[PDB]
């Protein structure tokens, strides 16, 4: 989820 | 010419641009940088710990690289989450093996605590038995000239890893992992002429760079379970992704 944060940004 | 490209009129584009992708010295930077905060005014810290703040970093740079990659651009983001969550790990080594050749980094380094950092163990990643063998694949490198060109093709042969489990669009990645392996292959071709099996021999590493890896995150994982280390963290979630 928090690697989806920041690829998801 | 080894932390730089060898015969830049004679390079591609693609390799060009690669190149522009990475400082080097934001890295060496941002490594210090937090070094220093981390322990000026601090009797005594836990260097193990320390070491996971750095790989914690690494981690978040390493995203971000991959995220304004050419490549990554065509993909979503399911796919993209799991080729870094495959790869992190060997991605380290290599980008350790890059800056204990090409920009002098040293083993340790004393903290201003009186206290010493061992920067190899960031490249292995915690496990001092492996010192030797990272050795050896530096030295094999070496003796591969292996460049600044090289060191970004390979990071993306490594990234781009088609053979992924679960990934959705299986063919922008093996059309990229696939160009870049020609682009490297010319560059060898034409740009070391001399060096005989360039390629081979630097591709050859990889899997050999990926033994050292999974060794890695195994010993990172193992230690995390003891309780050594903070779970919050980015890194103990790309630990966890393979469980």
């Amino acid at each position: 989820s928090t690697l989806r944060a920041l690829l998801t940004n | 010419g080894s932390h730089m490209l060898e015969d830049p009129l004679r390079v591609s584009p693609m390799i060009r641009e690669f190149v522009q992708s990475i400082d080097d010295r934001e890295w060496q930077t941002q490594l210090f940088a937090l070094l220093q905060k981390q322990t000026y005014n601090q009797v005594e810290v836990d260097l193990f710990e320390l070491m996971c703040k750095v790989l914690d970093q690494n981690l978040f740079s390493q995203v971000d690289w991959a995220r304004n990659t050419v490549f990554f651009k065509d993909l979503k983001v399911d796919d993209q989450m799991k080729l870094l969550q495959h790869s992190w790990s060997d991605m380290l080594v290599l980008d350790h093996l890059h800056h204990r050749i090409h920009n002098g980094l040293p083993d340790e380094t004393q903290l201003n605590n009186g206290q010493v950092f061992n920067l190899m163990s960031l490249g292995l990643l915690g496990v001092p038995q492996l010192g030797d063998y990272f050795n050896e694949l530096q030295n094999k490198l070496q003796d591969l000239k292996f460049d600044m060109g090289d060191y970004v093709c390979m990071k993306f042969l490594i990234l781009l890893n088609p053979s992924v489990r679960g990934i959705v669009n299986r063919k922008t990645v093996s059309e990229g992992h696939d160009n870049v392996q020609a682009a490297l292959l010319d560059y060898t071709l034409t740009c070391y002429p001399s060096v005989n099996d360039k390629f081979r021999g630097l591709v050859n590493i990889l899997p050999e760079i990926h033994a050292m890896a999974v060794r890695g995150e195994d010993h990172l994982y193992t230690k995390h379970c003891a309780g050594s280390a903070p779970t919050q963290t980015l890194l103990m979630e790309m630990l966890h992704a393979k469980r």
